[PDB]
RNA sequence: CAUAUAUCCUGAGAGGUGAUGCAUAGCCGAGUGAGGCGAAUUCGGUGAUCCUAUGCUGCCGAGAAAAGCCUCUAGCGAGGAC
RNA sequence: UGCAUCCGGUGAAGCCGCCGAGUGAUCGAGUGGUGGAGGGUGUGGGAGUGAGAAUGCAGGCAUGAGUAGCGAUUAGGCAAGUGAGAACCUUGCCCGCCGAAAGACCAAGGGUUCCUGGGCCAGGCCAGUCCGCCCAGGGUGAGUCGGGACCUAAGGCGAGGCCG
RNA sequence: GUCAACCGAGCGUUGAUCCGAGGAUGUCCGAAUGGGGAAACCCGGCACGAGUGAUGUCGUGUCACCAGGCGCUGAAUAUAUAGGCGUCUGGGGGGAACGCGGGGAAGUGAAACAUCUCAGUACCCGUAGGAAGAGAAAACAAAAUGUGAUUCCGUGAGUAGUGGCGAGCGAAAGCGGAGGAUGGCUAAACCGUAUGCAUGUGAUACCGGGUAGGGGUUGUGUGUGCGGGGUUGUGGGACCUAUCUUUCCGGCUCUACCUGGCUGGAGGGCAGUGAGAAAAUGUUGUGGUUAGCGGAAAUGGCUUGGGAUGGCCUGCCGUAGACGGUGAGAGCCCGGUACGUGAAAACCCGACGUCUGUCUUGAUGGUGUUCCCGAGUAGCAGCGGGCCCGUGGAAUCUGCUGUGAAUCUGCCGGGACCACCCGGUAAGCCUGAAUACUUCCCAGUGACCGAUAGCGGAUUAGUACCGUGAGGGAAUGGUGAAAAGUACCCCG
């Protein structure tokens, strides 16, 4: 048996100078499963935080290629989802600033 | 036109020999004729290739 | 976490309920590392292995 | 039954709206620079290789297909259209 | 390598010397220095067993030589700063060059070169505090843009099939 | 886990980390198989669920092509076929060598070169297997009252031969060995039965005798299927016909009755996963494999030393003085060795039974005739291949095209051929052991290499790099016993 859970899609938040600025305008940005789609996260996030989501914008990031002595290593690619909460706007406290 | 659909005859391979005994490769092709096979005496003919040996032996029925 | 011996007596509903319970903890744990305010690293390992334990128990009952 | 600048279709552009907004010449302190205020905005001349134009007029060398849109019935139908 | 014997952390092999030896390839169980773990001899066995040369192969290094060059047809200068170090970095003021380009935006191509902080043995035909260089972190947001989810041309593949 | 550490965190006698065996999960590409495609990325259908106010969305299944079974359907078209459906089972791709059957060169040697050699080699195609191929005389042989399936080694023999008789090429008989299965099963002639296609003097016919009943074991034919029957070369077998003959019962031999056969059901043997038929099922075996465990004897003294495993001198074990490690040459310090012990489970070998099949409704030995003994086959001819044999006097084997027989006083071989003698019985099929190989796994060995050697690869290795692509393709090991890797001060 396999049990699905919307927390499978959302991996972890992303902490940065740009991301904290977006939170001030009540826009949160997560790192999602690389094979999700804007409709899937919107459903998933509403179910998780029980808040109303307005729109979702996603972008694909190619991992940096870092030179090493043994060889040319390449990090992991990832997908970022920048989700904007609606006017109801319950701040996500679990985000931990 | 070199493989019979019934007996599976094949073209034999050999060397053509000239007067100066120059051996040159060649093939011995079966005599394979186009035949209208009538499997059932009802009379629906199907088109196949049959060696002249199979025709003589009566393996195909042209009805 | 939970030994398989005690997990092999819960009914199907309790295991599934325990399964979604743990995924709550795993998701909470993942956010805490990204924030950086979680110190006990090994808590992740125990939780991930806990989920696998429940799945295996559920999978045995489907055929064994 | 018709030769009407009749009617209809296409259509550059002018005009209104969009615009009590936005933005700008400059004026203030402030200084990495943040911020605030912010005037007049008419007439012409020239002018395209761009638009009307997949048009019009000539010529022989005679100048893609399919989806799309419209229409016709065949066919579905007790609900359906605006 | 068989067999028998002797030397060796009280210092073997190897390398550098001194003093000598043999008719030759060569010798030194004669001895100094360096060295740190295996060697010698007798008698048999077997050889990937002896290089100065093949416009021979690989590595290191010479002579030419501190020589030629340092990659256009534009051109730089001064004051101040940072710095241990400045013609080449930053700021200001002048001069000059392109201006159907040496300006602005793309497709193909590249793939992190983009921004912030840091570095100055490697690279930059010089030095460099600078950098398309090195390290760490960050950055790419689409119902309407270029594509797929719509359509076909040349062409490719091609159920069955024909031919072989 | 590791290069490879540093930080932060934890587990473990309630058994962790580890090693063995069996399970579960196993994203996406790949034969790739729902459709597509620039391999690893785009788009779906159907059913069942999950989720929203509903579209959107998410899971679990399932959906390629072809072949073969099976059931329905049967176009032009009438029988019917093609074809269409639905459903079950299979394939497809990979792999280092070894096998088998096909196709098949050139450089080269001939001191040129075409015949010939290189060579049926390189390469290509189709195919399996743990091995494959071959195999049970239409064989050798030479007058011996000999051998007796195949395969594989040694000899025969670089001989007989063959060859622009040039270069070269090169057997077999026989003899000595390895293995034992000189093994098995069919087709025909006859019977019985079930049919399909015909027909019927539809009657005096179909069963052994006799008694009688009858008008279909159709009266007759035929073909096919299935059970007996037979598998042989001193020819064998079918029919025919004499002698003896090792359980019971039933129904058939058109029918009932006394005589000869056929078949079923119960004792008794005989075999079995095999070539001789096949699928299983238990019980057992200190049988084996896949983890391991035990395992004797010096802290010996003195000296050199940083260190003893060095030197000298004493003990001790030895079914253990193999090999490594430990601060320098260790049987007595460690891992081990000799020698013993160890399996829950899985797999493999056996063995004993359930079970399967067969013989007993059967055998033994005798006599004289008709039928059968593998057909477009054998043989002959034309053109080739290959055998020591290059078309030669050219036998045996074999491919293609024609022609085209006999069934035992028959047919084929005994190097053209003919006659005699001798051997064998073709045109049907299975068969282990002897034999070849090593991608991989386990234990070892070396008068083999020791970093320009040995694999191209002791280290980022088919990596870096070169090329659009096929492809080409490197270089780099050593501090020390331990990192004790130089605290602190000075110039910079």
């Amino acid at each position: 048996a396999t049990i699905t859970d919307p927390r499978d899609i959302i991996l972890a938040p992303v902490i940065s100078e740009k991301s904290y600025g977006l939170i001030e305008d009540n826009v949160y940005t997560f790192v999602v499963h690389p094979d999700s789609n804007k409709t899937q996260i919107k459903i998933a996030i509403e179910k998780i935080f029980d808040v109303k989501v307005d729109s979702v914008n996603t972008a694909n990031r190619q991992g940096k290629r870092k030179r090493t002595r043994t060889g040319f290593g390449k990090r992991k690619s990832t997908k970022r989802a920048i989700v904007k909460l609606a006017a109801g706007s319950k701040p996500i406290d679990l985000f931990g600033a | 036109a070199a493989v019979c659909d019934i007996c599976g005859k094949g073209p034999g391979f050999g060397k053509s020999v000239s007067h100066s005994h120059r051996r040159t490769s060649r093939r011995w092709n079966p005599n394979i004729q186009p035949v209208r096979a009538v499997t059932r005496p009802g009379g629906n003919k199907q088109r196949i290739n049959a060696c002249t040996s199979c025709i003589k032996a009566g393996k195909v029925s042209r009805a | 976490g939970t030994t398989p011996g005690e997990l092999r007596e819960l009914t199907d509903d309790e295991l599934k309920d325990k399964l979604r319970e743990s995924k709550e903890e795993l998701f909470n744990l993942r956010f805490q590392m990204a924030t950086g305010q979680l110190s006990n690293n090994r808590r992740l390992r125990t939780v991930r292995q806990e989920i696998a334990r429940v799945y295996t128990v559920l999978r045995e009952r489907e055929l064994g």
